[PDB]
């Protein structure tokens, strides 16, 4: 606060206004379509040659699993999105159906670093410089000046890493993918550095296998990040176009007689502060 | 406007900074009169020979011209023939004024006000 | 972007009108491929010989270009590269889409799409 | 309305738009001083000699 | 001629229903209209310019 | 102020209102094609003129 002698009439602190920006959310649409050849082949609840469940019921029982795998591809999806934006501040939504836009929600170029870990001469106190250098430009870049104590190494990064060196985080002991490093002290001083490293594999839009943290970087991450997760209207007759986390639609044609099945959503993962994480590239 | 954007996006609806006009707790005090040339918000105006507002031009002549004494602040925009309503009394930001070129300093910008009942003077 | 306008005035904030792609009730479907130029919405397309979506082009050749045979209606806009959701069927009407120079009576427009689930007609 | 043929599907009709208008209103200051100089003087109504 | 109303004979007749994929929906309206002057000479139309 | 839902109902009522005045409009022009030519030429591109 400012200091005037009681004489003078006071001083007049200026004030600061805000950014304002505004998304769409993406549109998701996976469906089956039913025939008769998924409904009468035995599926393994089946009791296997005895007859103890007639069509209806297998009918009912595949029906179930496939809203079931809906949800769990929505949720999949849900996750992907959380992590592009998380690393990169953007993600390319994409598919067959869907051109590509590149939703940015605007993390400064600055949080976007590369540096080689590979070249000869690298210590353990140049890679945790890295780091700590990360954070330092989070710090500055912050709507809330917030200190970074999650780092999340891709498994190339930690094998870089580890072979140049030598309570809520329980909720991730059983967890696949997710291998909590525990902690180091180094040289950060600004705060004790949580290490995570994350190896999940997630089938793309062509169902070819890829890594959902970039294997070959370092993201940081705080809290302050207050991501929101965003749905927006549902563009279907069905539940009157509200907006929903994902809507499970079924209708059927009359000759021959196939289900078809669709789940819809408008998802997606907004970080409310685009810079309260940064993303380094550590190999070549 | 004729189809709505389906496709996920971003866009920036705006970015919004007070103008906080004054520096002070004085009494604040207005005219208005004719202007003679075209004259922005909180634009730092002189008056002209013919006694008309003019945006304050020091150095101008090898005797100075009156439109080289500031001697108001436009509290509104106008056009030449317009009444431009101006601030002579009160205490005034710094930066929100319209200064111009050569002028560009806080000492050369209070100088400019110094006896008056205008003064200019930083936010803190 | 800071101030607020005190002065009175007025403002035309804009129009909108509908557009209708839908002219018919044929059953609706679309199917998605690579783009190999950029297309616009509504846009109507043919495949290229390397079968990247292409904004469709008679007279391409002697022999006619396979660009020269429509084959969808653009859901949505694409840059080349980028995947392009079309229909491949419905009743389509012919004003709301984009079409070639040269192509102009909907004499014409329907030419495009005679051996097709595609039928392309007028509104009412 | 479009005659079609009972057997056909029928013909398919467009419709109309919208236009806007906005307007920012007008601002009015008057006032006055009122002096000493405007009270004390006498009002028509005050008798002559003692008002 | 609609299997809405059935078949029924009507002034005119507004008949819905939707597509399920696109949700596209439909709003049609059926009429047989025709209007008859029972004694087509108790009119007369005059042309006065050309 | 309106969800998408009021937004389908409000149309859906102004196309209705549209509906039943667009037939009502025909039998207002058939009326006036018989009363004036005694004979109305009914036509459209999906309708041969008769």
């Amino acid at each position: 606060a400012p200091f005037v002698a009681p004489n003078v009439q006071g001083r007049v602190i200026k004030e600061s206004g805000y950014n304002t920006k505004t998304f769409k959310p993406a549109y998701v649409k996976p469906k089956h379509v039913i025939d008769p050849n998924m409904i009468i082949p035995r599926q393994p609840g089946e009791a296997l040659g005895t007859g103890t469940l007639s069509i209806a019921q297998r009918r009912d029982r595949v029906i179930a699993y496939l809203l079931m795998k809906h949800r769990a591809m929505h949720e999949n999806t849900w996750e992907w999105m959380a992590a592009q934006a998380a690393q990169y501040g953007y993600v390319d939504v994409q598919g067959q159906d869907y051109p590509l836009v590149r939703v940015d929600f605007g993390r400064d170029a600055a949080l976007t670093m590369t540096t080689d870990w590979t070249a000869a001469g690298v210590t353990l106190m140049d890679m945790i410089a890295d780091l700590r250098d990360g954070q330092r430009l989070v710090s500055d870049k912050s709507m809330s000046g917030t200190v970074i104590r999650d780092y999340i190494f891709g498994g190339d990064a930690w094998d870089q890493f580890v072979k140049v060196g030598g309570n809520v985080t329980r909720l991730w002991d059983d967890v696949e993918g997710v291998q909590y490093m525990g902690e180091l002290v180094g040289a950060n001083g600004a705060g004790r550095m949580r290490i995570w490293v994350n190896t999940q594999k997630y089938r793309d839009q062509n169902d070819q296998e890829q890594f959902l943290m970039k294997q070959k970087a370092v993201m940081g991450i705080s809290s302050a990040i207050e991501g929101v997760r965003c749905f927006g209207a549902i563009l279907d007759k069905g539940a009157g176009y509200q907006a929903l986390d994902y809507f499970p639609k079924m209708w059927d044609q009359e000759d021959p007689s196939v289900e078809y099945l669709m789940s819809q959503g408008a998802p997606l993962m907004v970080p409310a502060d685009p810079n309260a994480s940064f993303l380094l590239t550590v190999m070549s | 406007t004729s189809l709505p954007n389906y496709l996920a996006g971003n866009g920036d609806l705006g970015s919004w900074e007070p103008t906080q006009i004054f520096a002070g707790e004085a009494d604040i005090v207005t005219e208005g009169g004719a202007a003679g040339a075209d004259i922005e918000i909180y634009q730092v105006i002189a008056k002209n020979a013919a006694g008309a507002m003019v945006p304050h031009d020091p150095t101008a002549t090898e005797v100075p011209a009156p439109q080289s004494v500031a001697i108001g602040i436009a509290a509104q925009p106008a056009k030449s023939g317009q009444n431009v309503p101006y601030y002579i009394g009160g205490v005034f930001n710094h930066a929100a004024l319209g200064w111009h070129a050569s002028l560009d300093t806080l000492a050369k910008r209070q100088a400019v006000f110094d006896r008056t009942n205008i003064h200019i003077g930083n936010l803190y």
